[PDB]
């Protein structure tokens, strides 16, 4: 019965894990668009 | 004819003057153009 509890834990954890992996994804995609804005506001500046 | 060479004198000074009016007045109008469109490149020098 430990062992169970142990192996069910741990899945816990890893589902905690994957949560924040996640989060960072949509944090980062959030960051590049902006970048993209930025890349796309230099693009108009060098076509003027 | 000493009388017609001194105004001829004066009238190639004088039709000198208007070209050289006409270039600057040029020249001041089309700076008053670049420097608008360089407004523009510093308006979207802010947005990136």
């Amino acid at each position: 019965r430990a062992n169970i509890n142990d192996i069910k834990a741990n899945y816990d954890r890893r589902e905690q894990e994957w949560t924040l992996q996640k989060n960072q994804a949509d944090k980062d995609a959030e960051q590049l668009a902006h970048q993209y804005t930025s890349v796309q506001e230099q693009l108009n500046m060098a076509q003027k | 004819v000493s009388s017609v060479i001194q105004f001829g004198n004066s009238l190639q000074s004088v039709l000198e003057r208007q070209d050289n009016e006409a270039m600057t007045l040029l020249f001041q109008q089309q700076q008053q153009k670049v420097l608008q469109h360089t407004k523009d490149i510093q308006n979207n020098n802010i947005q990136v």
